C-alpha cells in the first residue's frame, strides 16, 4: 500500500 | 482526496480475468476470425480496443454473442493480441510483427501499434 | 518466453472497467445492501473478491441478476470496497474503518483486511 | 514498453  | 493505493491491484485483477477467460467462465462472446474462434468478456474487450469499445456502445451490437471480424484479418495475430489484452505481456517476434501490427491497426490498439512502428523502423 | 511488456496496461485496463461502471454500461448484477443498490460487472466482483468468485463460480447463483448481502453489511463501508475495486484506491478513514475491515472479511478482500489491521494496530 |  501507498499514498499515491 | 485522502485514499491509500494497492499497486498490484490493477495486475492482480487482470490475473483473475486471465484465469477466467481461461476456464471460460462469464465469457459473453465470440470472436470470429476466419475459420477461427475466441471466446471472451465484452468488457475486457472494450477496455482494450477503440474498435470493440465502439462495436459494444451500439445499442443493437451491444446484444450480439458472436462477432465477425473482417476476413483479412489473421487468426494468429488476433490471438496475440487477445493475450496481450489479458496479460499486459505481447509475443512480438519477426515473423508475426506485420500481422500483429495490422490487427492493433485494425482493433484500435494505439500502444501495440506505436510499439510495432517503432521495431520496425529498428530493423 | 520472449514478450515484451506495457507497464501501464492492467491499469488502463481497470481505468476503463471503472468508466464502463460510472456509465452503467455492460452492468449484469446489482448488489443489494440494506436499502441500497450498487450496480457492476460480475466479472470484475470476482476478480477482487473470494466472496463474488465463489457466488458467481456456482452454476444457480452465476444467473442471479441481484444479490441480497447479509443485513449486517454497511452500505457505505460495501459502497468504498466497491471503489477500491474498481481504481485500487481506498478511502480509509478512522469513522469508517471499522465498517470497512468487517466489509472486507465477509467480502474475502485479504489485502484490504491486512492494511486495516495494521491501521488499527497502530492506534 | 519493458521486458519482464
Ligand atoms: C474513450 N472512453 C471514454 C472509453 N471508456 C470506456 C472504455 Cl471501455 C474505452 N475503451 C477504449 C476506447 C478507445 C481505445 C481503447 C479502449 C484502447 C485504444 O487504443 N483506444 N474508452
Ligand atoms: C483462486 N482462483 C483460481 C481465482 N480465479 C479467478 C478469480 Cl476471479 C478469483 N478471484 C478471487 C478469489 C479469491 C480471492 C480474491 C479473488 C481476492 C481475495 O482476497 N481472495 N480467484
Ligand atoms: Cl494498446
Ligand atoms: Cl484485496
Amino acid at each position: 500500500w501507498v499514498i499515491p | 482526496d485522502s485514499c491509500i493505493q494497492f499497486t498490484r491491484h490493477a495486475s492482480d485483477v487482470l490475473l483473475n480475468l486471465n484465469r477466467l477467460r481461461s476456464r471460460d467462465i462469464l465469457t459473453d462472446v465470440v470472436i470470429v476470425v476466419s475459420r477461427e474462434q475466441f471466446r471472451a468478456h465484452k468488457t475486457v474487450l472494450m477496455a482494450c480496443s477503440g474498435l470493440f469499445y465502439s462495436i459494444f456502445t451500439d445499442q443493437l451490437k451491444c446484444n450480439l454473442s458472436v462477432i465477425n471480424l473482417d476476413p483479412e484479418i489473421n487468426p494468429e495475430g488476433f490471438c496475440i493480441l487477445l493475450d496481450f489484452m489479458y496479460t499486459s505481456r505481447l509475443n512480438l517476434r519477426e515473423g508475426n510483427i506485420m500481422a500483429v501490427m495490422a490487427t492493433a491497426m485494425y482493433l484500435q490498439m494505439e500502444h501495440v501499434v506505436d510499439t510495432c512502428r517503432k521495431f520496425i523502423k529498428a530493423s
